[PDB]
């Protein structure tokens, strides 16, 4: 691992929400994603395996969501 | 020319990779922008490693464009490109005998 790295805080609560992402999804589970009723419990679905939390959750651009079986392609405008 | 039109015309020139954009909607694509059609063509391009297109040129078969009786006889009798041997007759005429 890591003998030492950079760290440094992000000042005066400045962080960034981006305007858009792009997801890539496997047919399986594509398919049960759509397959839900309405688009709260679609979200409630993206939500809650993922555990990405509204204003709580930075992702990047490229990041995997999951080894081989999905992953978000890129975001904008930010990385 | 003849061959090489009827050949256009039945080969047509269409049917190319119809339908190559998946569909890809989703019921959160609203409360933003309208053309989210063209960014996700945009996507679909990106998504791709390179402009490769490394086809094969061979497919047209183009040597296929062959000439018929029937496409030779478009002809139609064309007109004739002297008027009249009329016009003419002098030259062989002065020349019944042996040349100067």
């Amino acid at each position: 691992t890591m003998d030492f790295c950079y760290f440094e805080p992000i000042l005066d609560n400045v962080v960034p929400v981006l305007d858009s992402v792009t997801f890539l999804i496997n047919e399986q589970l594509y398919s049960k994603l759509m397959d839900l009723p309405q688009e709260m419990q679609q979200i409630q679905f993206l939500h809650y395996k993922y555990n990405i939390n509204s204003m709580e959750t930075v992702v990047h651009s490229r990041d995997i969501l999951t080894s081989g079986l999905c992953q978000i392609l890129n975001c904008s405008p930010f990385p | 020319l003849k061959s090489v039109h009827r050949w256009l015309s039945a080969a047509d020139q269409s049917e190319v990779v119809p339908g190559n954009d998946n569909i890809e909607y989703f019921s959160i694509n609203e409360h933003g922008r309208r053309e989210e059609n063209r960014l996700r063509l945009k996507t679909l391009l990106q998504q791709d490693v390179v402009h490769e297109t490394k086809t094969s040129t061979s497919a047209a078969s183009e040597l296929t464009a062959v000439v018929t009786i029937n496409d030779l006889l478009e002809a139609c009798q064309e007109t004739k490109p002297s008027i009249s041997t009329s016009e003419l007759v002098k030259l062989r005429g002065i020349y019944d005998r042996f040349q100067k």
